[PDB]
């Protein structure tokens, strides 16, 4: 069934699972038209897909010309999502299949389903986790090869950088999270964090700074400290 | 006009014939039911007094023979016969008619519910529904779960209704996922109309023979073969003209004979909500709307 607190390891055990995420596939600005009446130009999205074992990010660019000449664009949208995730798992070895596929909003679950009806062992399952994945969209070089795309394509990444190296998957998943929550929070803040000692720097083949284990903490306890104040501020506490 | 004539009534029991009932007292003396209307199938059914777990009856038709009915102490129900001595049949009934033994089939002539209920139920078709092919009529029970029930457990003691399930691969064509599923014309049309039923007077018949196993025995997949029938009409786009003016009016003959206080557990609240709200037929089924609500706005 559903996907909760109670069962949050199960996403680290050994069988292939990705979550997918379709906040951001169909993003717009809105706009006052000449005649003062407000209209939507669509931006380019993407479909965020991944395995959080292994850090593995599916990102499967959703280019501007894939709305042309639609309608329901928000109802399209989750069977756009449905359908690209389903071509990805075709396209996969049958042992690299996943063995679920954890969608991040209930609304995904039908046009999931229904595309995958060809795959009755793979299970398709919602999740009471409130998860921050939206916030994808603050990682720079994720945001930069999205508005960049001329026309729809796949690229690869590991979110988790190098982690896996010294952490379990576990920890890379909750320090991934925080990092995420807080973006997703306080962008601003959150950045002038990761970023305020340029010694620091992102490996042209990394997402993330490259922390000793020692600096992580201090960043971690920071975006913690931000989450915590950021819902002051919010609540007035 | 055709009979029925019981055997006796040893055990007290509320008889059903189509729409209508009478309580038979232990031992009374009850000898069936005379003036039937030759032309439409006909359903008798049973609740004993003394145990009202198990609705039963049979679904027969009166042109295909002469049709008993005789209480079995080891079995313990009311059983259904064929009587193939014709002769013998018609000196007993004669008999219990002299006698005035019988009740009488009491239909108003004003009224024309039992054929709007049936107009398009076939009993051919439903010997192959309720398999049991060495009689011309078929048992059915409150307890009989349909085929698709058994593949979510006895074979032939099941309901084969016709398997609709609306995620499904024959549902779904490939590339037309979201078209197939948000406007289910292609498994209406193409798939069931075209392809299992034939016409719409076949897939009729059914939706009024998932409806009388509902009503009359609380059968839950009988229930829910109804609903889907309904669902797979108002979800689609494309209906024939002449099966929605019809629809309307089967739906809206079945919603009137529903007894008023079983409302809550033979009408399934998302399905209704949906269908005569929200779906492409919403402004399509204006009788069945106005009764229902004038009748169950409750569920709405
Ligand atoms: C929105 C972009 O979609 C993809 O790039 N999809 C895809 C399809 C098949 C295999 N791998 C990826
Ligand atoms: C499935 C093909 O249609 C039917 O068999 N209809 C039906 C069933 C039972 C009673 N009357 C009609």
């Amino acid at each position: 069934g559903a996907m909760n607190s109670s069962n949050y390891a199960e996403l680290f055990n050994n069988d292939i699972k990705l979550f997918v995420d379709d906040t951001n596939v169909y993003r717009v600005t809105v706009h006052k038209t000449f005649e003062g009446n407000v209209a939507t130009k669509a931006i380019n999205g993407c479909i965020f897909t991944l395995n959080p074992k292994t850090g593995h990010l599916f990102l499967k660019i959703i280019h501007t010309s894939v709305w042309a000449g639609q309608k329901r664009l928000s109802q399209l949208a989750k069977w756009k999502t449905a359908e690209e995730v389903s071509a990805l798992v075709r396209s996969l070895p049958k042992e690299e299949q996943p063995k679920q596929i954890i969608v991040t909003r209930k609304a995904m679950l039908d046009p999931l389903e229904v595309h995958m009806l060809d795959f009755p062992n793979i299970a398709i399952r919602p999740t009471e986790l409130r998860l921050p994945f939206s916030a994808a969209m603050s990682i720079d070089k994720l945001s930069d090869v999205v508005m960049k795309a001329t026309e729809p394509q796949m690229v690869l990444f590991n979110i988790y950088d190098d982690w896996l190296d010294r952490i379990s998957s576990y920890t890379a998943f909750s320090r991934l999270t925080l990092l995420l929550r807080a973006l997703k929070t306080n962008e601003e803040s959150a950045k002038m964090i990761l970023l305020s000692d340029p010694t620091i720097t992102i490996k042209s083949y990394h997402l993330w700074p490259s922390f000793t284990d020692e600096q992580w903490i201090t960043i971690e306890s920071q975006m913690r400290d931000l989450i915590l104040t950021e819902y002051g501020r919010k609540y007035n506490v | 006009m055709n009979t029925v004539p019981f055997t006796s009534a040893p055990i007290e029991v509320t008889i059903g014939i189509d729409q209508y009932s009478f309580n038979v007292k232990e031992n009374q003396p009850f000898h069936g039911i005379k003036d039937i209307p030759i032309g439409h199938v006909h359903v008798i059914h049973f609740q004993h007094a003394d145990n009202s777990s198990m609705r039963y009856g049979y679904w027969f038709d009166c042109r295909m023979g002469n049709f008993y009915i005789q209480y079995d102490p080891k079995d313990g129900l009311y059983k259904m016969m064929e009587e193939r001595d014709g002769a013998k049949f018609e000196n007993i009934v004669h008999n219990f008619k002299e006698r005035q033994m019988m009740v009488s089939y009491p239909k108003i002539d004003e009224d024309d519910t039992w054929y709007n209920l049936t107009e398009f139920v076939q009993m051919d078709k439903i010997r192959k529904i309720v398999r049991k092919d060495e009689n011309q009529f078929s048992y059915v029970d409150s307890s009989m779960t349909t085929v698709q029930e058994n593949e979510l457990s006895d074979p032939a003691h099941s309901l084969n209704y016709t398997v609709i399930n609306f995620k499904s691969r024959e549902a779904i064509r490939p590339g037309h996922e979201m078209e197939d599923f948000l406007d289910k014309s292609y498994y209406l049309n193409t798939v069931m109309l075209q392809g299992i039923f034939k016409n719409s007077s076949n897939y009729f018949g059914e939706l009024q023979f998932a409806f009388l196993n509902a009503m009359f025995f609380g059968n839950y997949g009988s229930s829910l073969q109804w609903h889907a029938m309904i669902e797979l009409i108002c979800s689609s786009a494309t209906v024939p003209k002449h099966m929605l003016d019809k629809l309307d009016e089967i739906l809206y003959y079945q919603i009137k004979t529903l007894p008023e206080q079983y409302s809550d557990i033979l009408l399934n609240e998302r399905v209704w909500n949906i269908c005569l709200y929200s779906s492409f037929q919403k402004n399509s089924l204006h009788n069945t709307e106005k009764i229902m609500e004038n009748k169950y706005p409750e569920l709405l």
